[PDB]
């Protein structure tokens, strides 16, 4: 079944758990440094050199 | 054939997520000017 | 036999190729005898000459032309709407000289076989099993000498 | 009447000695047809000794 | 009129993709300071590792 | 990389041992050709 | 009828090992001309 | 000898009959006695690499 | 038998591409 | 079915449903009328087998190895019409129109690709008794046309009803008294008609809906490319479905 | 300190042998899969139904080809524009028959080349360079996406896409001539001027530098060893090469500015290939080149032939012969 | 076929074949294309010009234009590759 | 059917000129190791 109008080509239910665990497994890596930072600290630059 | 297919969506959104969260990783600040 | 042997398109140096190699006898084999000079006549009786292949054309359609240039017969590519086929016109072949000296073939299977080999100049019997002759024309030493010493210069 | 030892196969009787009969073409040395040999066929072993 | 629209808005839509490449190469480098060229006093390649 | 190897040596072959090794190959080429062409 | 893989056996059995032994002689004479320091070392 | 040959975790050895008609890859159980040193016994090969 | 030569020319060409990239004579200032 | 007819076109397409014959429900008897004409006979094979030389333990008797179809979903016949004539001893069927050929290609062990035209052209079915029953079983011969119509051009440009008739880039072959008669077989393109024998078997009938359906088995001969090779015997099996009206 | 920051520091390090970057996260997996499938499909791949008429065209080396004739065949006419991966093929044998690996190679190629292009940007950012080498590389990316992607879209099938080979290229160029008349189209005209001009100004600039080199070597050693790497002295008299070309044509046609000179070498080809790759694109949607057939007539009205009528009879020969079995109806709409 | 007899009776000899000619061959006869020529080409093998009157669904006007050209119509041996492409053989002006 | 003199054309067209260019590199590095005077000159 090729020309089915299914979201992201997700034919079976098993392929979702592949997608969610791919974006989140790197998201959780990303939040280990850029997450848990101050969401209220600004700049009047064009580009921020805040921290790591 | 639905076992290979699972293996591809792992490999695609592994590297696509490294791409997406690469430029969200304060990527303009990685220059030889400062920091 | 020597004079008709020059009247043959396989002895033209402008028929060979570059990356095919060896003598011209690798082309179609060592010549044995002259099969003769076929003369084509229709059921009306007029003389038809086969239009000859130029040196440019690797492939050329077999066309039979009378004395004034009118297309009288051919071998058709598209056999459906055929208006000048050999079956309609009824072309008979007559040999003169050579080893087919007095012979006449009248049916369309045999006349088509001699109409194809008559656009290649004269008609010869070759021996293609001695040198494993594949079936494509080579060039004379006139052609090779002109190749080197003009790409050198 | 034409086994692998008539066709001069040298290393091929060493693959079939330890348990490789199928190939990706679908043929087999035992003659029984196969739908899928998986990874370890004759082509899979040859390509893995290259890698 | 389909072949005029599919060959002219398609024609432009590549050059505006080139406009994304020009104007963002300059804007990312104008934010960083080196859009005018390399400094002769401070070249960044000379303060790196051996080349290999 | 790491440092330069102290086990670097040089290879030598004088003019004498050239003609031995050339003649060794051509005579083995003369001998074994007739069998290879069969 | 001869085997057409024998031309490749002989003419590479000549040339490939014989061109090898030439190379060990040329670099031998280059090292001797290398140390000698006159007109050829460079 | 314990896994590839005996077919615990493996295909086994190509065995055959006495006259080369039938032959197939199958697991081979080891022969531990003096019959293991009969070299035409495929069980001696399994008993060797295990022992 | 004929295609064996073509394959050897292709992978032999990809060898000298490999050695030219990684074993290149690294240029040095001074 | 009527369940297939419930759907619209956009729900069927891309799903591989239009390839599949219907499933008839239940079993009873139905009687063919004097002017009875068969309406929607579809035939779809579910397995293929090519007769080969099989590698048994010591023997090489001819057996059928199966094969995987490689043309994707284009194998089913459809819309086959025809009147059902009533002979006294046995009910008969002769097909008239409809899509009664479906070209397809299967692959053997070894990598050999065998195309074959799967067809039911000029079918003369004959089955025991008069009324269609779950024990009914009809079959008969059909004529296979050639896989290529005579104006097909091979890679050199030679066909049966068009094209050249000599090796067009080998101009020194037609030299001598013999000509190119050594390669004569590859110049003469012969349109070939062979025979095939299908054997159908009705086992499930609706009489309130006048639609039958059961299992068949068909054997025929593969193609030869107008005398290029020896054709091979092809067996196939599947299910059919028909509307008896 | 974190694991991600120690990974971003490595993947954006210019101290690697080859810079990987964030585009290399999807350049390297894409182009190694386009490569490793190409080498197998060029060497060992069974024949492919390209015309959709179940006449399989051989394209690999094991099926009797060479470097010139062997080619990765485009996908079938039966598939056409449909996405045909391995898992939507029910076997690999059904995949390789219908033109499987043409879509696997091309789609991993165009992603990897559009990521190789962004990778040339990224390292220019991390090295302090002005950024626009990747804009010059947009010109072959425009042309690669024109014959593999855009032309199969507007013609509605990957079977009209370009065959990955050498003889398959000239099957592509000649059939494109008969159906679209590319030579009369002014965008192939504007890129023949781009590469004839490009190879002119290449060999014209490369000669005037090599002409005006300064004496730094002897006549025994090589000319090239008068350049020490990383030196700050200029290695050629640019006033000398300006006075030469200032007399070879005339004075005012010569760039004394070496920056404006080295910009014109980047302008002329790249603009010539942007324009050309939007010639294939506008001819993908059947907006063909010029057609001057039967344009010159006498006062009686009889057609007087021109060179375009002789060019037309060459186009009619390829049109009536391309895909000699695939057609059934009098007009090649595809 | 290399050497096929009755090439002439197909389209161009102005004496047409029945069971092998294209429907374009009956265009040269005024009155028969497309209706009367459509029935001749559609049905199966004929053995003579008398079998042209055996066509199911003939009028007196459809038999009239056959009666005119019955000297020009003639029937030959059906070679089965020409009998398929009788409606359309891929020839277009 | 291929020409059996083409194997000799290609495989000597590869090896004989390519083994030539190796020799000019080996004697180049031998002269550089010859002048350098340390552990390899001899
Ligand atoms: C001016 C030079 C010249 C000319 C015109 C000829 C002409 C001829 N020679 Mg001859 N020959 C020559 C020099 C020449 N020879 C030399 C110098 C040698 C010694 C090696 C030979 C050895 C020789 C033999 C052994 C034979 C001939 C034969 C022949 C005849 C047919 C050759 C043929 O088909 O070409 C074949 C066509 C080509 C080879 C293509 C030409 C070269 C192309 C353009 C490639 C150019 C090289 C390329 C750029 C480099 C690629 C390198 C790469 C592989 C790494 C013909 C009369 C044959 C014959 O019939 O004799 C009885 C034969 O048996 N010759
Ligand atoms: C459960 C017990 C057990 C069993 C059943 C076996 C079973 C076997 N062993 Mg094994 N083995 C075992 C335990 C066991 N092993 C243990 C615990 C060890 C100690 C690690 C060994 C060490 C061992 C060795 C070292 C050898 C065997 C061999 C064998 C095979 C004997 C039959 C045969 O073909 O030999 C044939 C018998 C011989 C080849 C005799 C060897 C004598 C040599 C060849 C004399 C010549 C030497 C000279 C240099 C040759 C040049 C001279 C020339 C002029 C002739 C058989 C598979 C033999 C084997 O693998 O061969 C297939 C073998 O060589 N075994
Ligand atoms: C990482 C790089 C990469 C990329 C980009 C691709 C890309 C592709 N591969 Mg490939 N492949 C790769 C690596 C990669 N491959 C590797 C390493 C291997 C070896 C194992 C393979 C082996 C392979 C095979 C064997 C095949 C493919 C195939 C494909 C194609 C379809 C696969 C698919 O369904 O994607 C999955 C994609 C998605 C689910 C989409 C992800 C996109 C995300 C969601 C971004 C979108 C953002 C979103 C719009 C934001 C919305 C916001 C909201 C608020 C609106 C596609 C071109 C197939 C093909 O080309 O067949 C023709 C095929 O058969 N690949
Ligand atoms: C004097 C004759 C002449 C000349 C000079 C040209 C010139 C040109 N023609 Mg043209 N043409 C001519 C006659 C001519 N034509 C005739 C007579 C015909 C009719 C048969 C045509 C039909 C024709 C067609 C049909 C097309 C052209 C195209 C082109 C352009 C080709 C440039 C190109 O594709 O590079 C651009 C570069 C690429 C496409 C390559 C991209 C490669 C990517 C970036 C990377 C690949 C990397 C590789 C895989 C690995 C690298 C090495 C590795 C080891 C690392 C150029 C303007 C093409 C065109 O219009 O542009 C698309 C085209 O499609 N011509
Ligand atoms: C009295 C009588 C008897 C009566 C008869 C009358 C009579 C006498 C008639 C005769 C008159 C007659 C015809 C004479 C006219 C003479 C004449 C002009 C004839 C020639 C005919 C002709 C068609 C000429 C036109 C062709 C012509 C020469 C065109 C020039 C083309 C042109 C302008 C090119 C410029 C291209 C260009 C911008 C190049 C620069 C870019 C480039 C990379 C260059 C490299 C480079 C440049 C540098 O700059 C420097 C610095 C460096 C480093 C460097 O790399
Ligand atoms: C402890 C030591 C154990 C012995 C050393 C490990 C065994 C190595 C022997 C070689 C490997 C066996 C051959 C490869 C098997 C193979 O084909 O796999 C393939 C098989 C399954 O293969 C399947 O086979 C099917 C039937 O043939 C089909 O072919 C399928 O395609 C194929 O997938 O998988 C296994 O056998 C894998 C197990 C092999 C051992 C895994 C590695 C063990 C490493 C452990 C040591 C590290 C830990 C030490 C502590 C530190
Ligand atoms: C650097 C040098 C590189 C060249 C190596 C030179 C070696 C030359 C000798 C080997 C080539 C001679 C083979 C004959 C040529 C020929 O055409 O054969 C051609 C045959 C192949 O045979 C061909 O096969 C084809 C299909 O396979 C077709 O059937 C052909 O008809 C058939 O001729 O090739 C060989 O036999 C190569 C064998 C090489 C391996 C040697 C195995 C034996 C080695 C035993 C080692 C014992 C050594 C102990 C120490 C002493
Ligand atoms: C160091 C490299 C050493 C290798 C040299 C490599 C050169 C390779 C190219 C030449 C070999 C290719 C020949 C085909 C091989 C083949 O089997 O042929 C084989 C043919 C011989 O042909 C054989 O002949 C036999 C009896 O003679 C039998 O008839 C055989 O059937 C027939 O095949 O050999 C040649 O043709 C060799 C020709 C070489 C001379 C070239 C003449 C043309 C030169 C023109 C120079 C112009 C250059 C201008 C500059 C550009
Ligand atoms: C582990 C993942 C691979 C799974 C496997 O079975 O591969 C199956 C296929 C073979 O298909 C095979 O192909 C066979 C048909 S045919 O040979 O292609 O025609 C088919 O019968 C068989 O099922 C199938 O396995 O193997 C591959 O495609 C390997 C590609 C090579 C990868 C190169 C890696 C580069 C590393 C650097
Ligand atoms: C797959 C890759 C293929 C690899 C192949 C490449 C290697 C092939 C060549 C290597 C072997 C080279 C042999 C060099 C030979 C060599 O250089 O000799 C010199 C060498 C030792 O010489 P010295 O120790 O004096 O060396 C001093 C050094 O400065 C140089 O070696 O002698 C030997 O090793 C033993 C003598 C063999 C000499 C041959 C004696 C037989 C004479 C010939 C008989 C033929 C005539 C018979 C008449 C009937
Ligand atoms: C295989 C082949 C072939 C053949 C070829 C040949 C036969 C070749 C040969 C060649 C040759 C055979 C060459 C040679 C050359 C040489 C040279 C180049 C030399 C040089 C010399 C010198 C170096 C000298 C020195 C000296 C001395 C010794 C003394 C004094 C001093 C001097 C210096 C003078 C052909 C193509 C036919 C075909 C195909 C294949
Ligand atoms: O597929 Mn490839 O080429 Ca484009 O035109 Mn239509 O389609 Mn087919 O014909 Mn012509
Ligand atoms: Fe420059």
């Amino acid at each position: 079944t090729e020309g089915t109008n299914e979201w992201f080509g997700v034919d079976d239910l098993r392929l979702l758990a592949v997608l969610f665990l791919g974006h989140w497994a790197i998201l959780s890596l990303w939040l280990g440094s850029y997450g848990d930072s101050n969401e209220d600290e600004d700049f009047f630059g064009e580009i921020d050199y805040s921290a790591r | 054939m639905l076992t290979l297919k699972i293996l591809v969506y792992t490999t695609v959104i592994f590297f696509v997520s490294l791409f997406i969260f690469g430029f969200l990783s304060s990527d303009p600040s990685r220059n030889p000017n400062r920091k | 036999d020597k004079l008709a042997f020059y009247d043959y398109i396989g002895n033209n140096p402008a028929k060979g190729g570059l990356f095919r190699a060896g003598p011209m006898n690798k082309g179609d084999g060592i010549a044995e005898a002259w099969l003769g000079h076929p003369i084509f006549r229709d059921k009306e009786g007029r003389e038809l000459t086969v239009r000859r292949m130029p040196a440019f054309f690797e492939t050329f359609p077999v066309i039979l032309v009378d004395k004034d240039g009118i297309i009288r017969a051919d071998i058709p590519f598209r056999r459906a709407e055929s208006k000048y086929s050999i079956e309609q016109v009824g072309v008979t072949v007559d040999f003169y000289g050579g080893k087919l000296n007095g012979q006449t073939f009248k049916d369309a299977p045999t006349v088509k076989k001699f109409a194809r080999k008559a656009q290649l100049g004269e008609v010869f019997e070759f021996d293609r099993t001695s040198l494993e002759s594949d079936g494509v024309f080579r060039s004379s030493p006139r052609g090779w000498y002109t190749y080197g010493h003009a790409n050198f210069a | 009447l034409n086994p692998m030892w008539r066709q001069g196969m040298f290393v091929m009787p060493f693959m079939t000695r330890l348990g490789i009969t199928d190939s990706w073409g679908g043929w087999s040395i035992t003659g029984e047809s196969v739908s899928n040999p998986g990874i370890w066929s004759f082509e899979g072993v040859a390509l893995s000794h290259i890698i | 009129p389909r072949s005029w629209l599919c060959c002219s808005h398609f024609f432009l839509a590549f050059f505006f993709l080139v406009g994304h490449w020009w104007h963002s190469g300059r804007a990312r480098a104008a934010a960083a300071g080196f859009e005018k060229g390399i400094n002769r006093a401070n070249e960044p390649v000379l303060s790196m590792r051996p080349i290999d | 990389m790491t440092g330069p190897n102290p086990n670097k040596q040089a290879v030598e072959l004088n003019r004498t041992s050239l003609y031995w090794g050339l003649l060794l190959i051509f005579v083995l080429a003369v001998l074994f050709s007739s069998y290879f062409f069969n | 009828e001869v085997q057409f893989g024998a031309y490749l056996a002989v003419l590479l059995g000549t040339f490939l090992p014989a061109l090898f032994l030439v190379n060990l002689f040329i670099q031998t004479e280059a090292r001797k001309a290398g140390k000698a320091g006159g007109q050829d070392s460079d | 000898g314990a896994f590839h040959v005996t077919g615990l975790f493996g295909p086994g050895i190509w065995v055959s009959d006495a006259y080369g008609i039938t032959g197939k890859v199958q697991p081979v159980a080891p022969a531990w006695g003096a019959d293991g040193f009969n070299p035409f016994n495929p069980g001696g090969i399994a008993a060797h690499h295990i022992a | 038998m004929e295609a064996l030569v073509y394959t050897f020319l292709l992978i032999g060409t990809l060898m000298v591409i490999f050695f030219a990239v990684f074993f290149r004579e690294t240029p040095r200032i001074l | 079915k009527s369940q297939i007819n419930e759907l619209s076109y956009l729900q069927v397409k891309g799903t591989g449903l239009a390839n599949r014959c219907a499933e008839v429900v239940g079993e009873d008897s139905i009687k063919p009328k004097p002017g009875a004409k068969l309406v929607d006979m579809c035939i779809e094979p579910k397995a293929w087998a090519v007769e080969e030389e099989v590698g048994k333990a010591g023997k090489t008797e001819k057996k059928f190895v199966n094969s995987k179809v490689m043309t994707r979903q284009t194998y089913t016949l459809d819309a086959i019409e025809g009147p059902i004539t009533v002979d006294g001893g046995k009910i008969t069927f002769n097909e008239k129109e409809g899509i009664d050929y479906a070209a397809t290609t299967v692959q053997l062990p070894g990598g050999e690709r065998v195309p074959f035209l799967f067809t039911v052209k000029d079918l003369v079915a004959k089955g025991n008794g008069d009324t269609f029953k779950p024990g009914f079983q009809m079959g008969g011969d059909f004529n296979t046309p050639s896989y290529r119509t005579g104006l097909f051009l091979d890679p050199k440009g030679r066909g049966g009803t068009t094209g050249y008739d000599m090796a067009v880039a080998l101009p020194a072959l037609q030299l001598g008294e013999e000509g190119d008669a050594e390669l004569f077989g590859e110049n003469n393109k012969v349109f070939d008609i062979t025979q095939g024998r299908i054997e159908m078997e009705v086992n499930k009938v609706n009489a309130e809906d006048s639609e039958i359906g059961g299992v068949f088995v068909a054997t025929q001969l593969s193609d030869t490319d107008m005398g290029s090779k020896t054709p091979k015997k092809v067996l196939t099996k599947g299910i059919f479905y028909a509307k008896v009206d | 300190v974190s694991l991600w920051e120690r990974f971003c520091a490595w993947i954006t390090s210019t101290e690697n042998r080859l810079y990987i970057g964030w585009f290399g996260c999807l350049m390297f997996p894409t182009l190694l899969t386009a490569t490793s499938c190409f080498i197998i499909a060029f060497i060992a791949a069974p024949p492919v139904d390209i015309d959709g008429i179940r006449e399989p065209v051989a394209g690999s080396l094991l099926y009797g080809n060479n470097i010139i004739s062997g080619a990765v065949v485009p996908s079938s006419n039966a598939i056409g524009m449909h996405f045909y991966p391995i898992w939507e093929a029910a076997s690999i044998d059904e995949w390789l028959y219908n033109g499987g690996p043409y879509q696997l190679i091309v789609l991993h190629f165009l992603l990897g080349v559009s990521a190789y292009m962004g990778r040339e940007w990224e390292l220019s950012y991390r090295l302090g360079m002005r950024p626009w080498i990747f804009v010059a590389f947009s010109a072959p990316v425009a042309a690669a996406s024109a014959v593999f992607l855009v032309y199969p879209i507007g013609q509605g099938s990957f079977s009209d896409g370009m065959p990955l080979g050498i003889s398959g290229t000239f099957n592509f160029m000649l059939v494109f001539q008969a159906e679209h008349n590319i030579l009369m189209h002014p965008f192939h005209m504007a890129g023949v001027a781009g590469v004839f001009g490009g190879s002119l100004f290449s060999a014209m600039h490369g000669s005037l530098v090599t002409s005006s080199l300064i004496r730094e070597t002897t006549e025994n050693e090589s000319t090239n060893y008068g350049y020490k790497f990383g030196q700050e002295e200029e290695t050629y008299n640019i006033v000398a090469a300006h006075g030469y070309f200032g007399r070879l044509i005339f004075q005012y046609a010569s760039f004394n500015n070496s920056r404006a000179l080295h910009f014109f070498l980047a302008l002329w080809p790249v603009v010539g290939i942007w324009i050309t790759s939007m010639g294939i694109s506008t001819m993908a949607f059947n907006l063909n080149g010029f057609n001057f057939n039967q344009s010159v007539v006498d006062s009686q009205g009889r057609v007087i032939n021109t060179w375009a009528d002789i060019l037309n009879r060459a186009n009619l020969g390829i049109e009536v012969m391309h895909e000699r079995n695939a057609h059934n109806f009098p007009l090649d709409l595809a | 076929v290399i050497d096929y007899e009755n090439i002439g009776y197909l389209g161009g000899s102005s004496i047409v074949d029945i069971n092998n000619a294209n429907v374009r061959a009956y265009l040269k006869m005024p009155g028969m294309y497309p209706t009367v020529a459509g029935k001749i080409v559609s049905h199966g093998p004929y053995s003579g010009v008398a079998d042209l009157y055996k066509i199911p669904g003939l009028s007196s006007a459809e038999a009239d234009v056959i009666k005119k050209y019955e000297s020009r119509l003639t029937a030959k041996t059906p070679s089965p590759d020409y009998v398929i492409d009788r409606i359309n053989n891929g020839l277009y002006r």
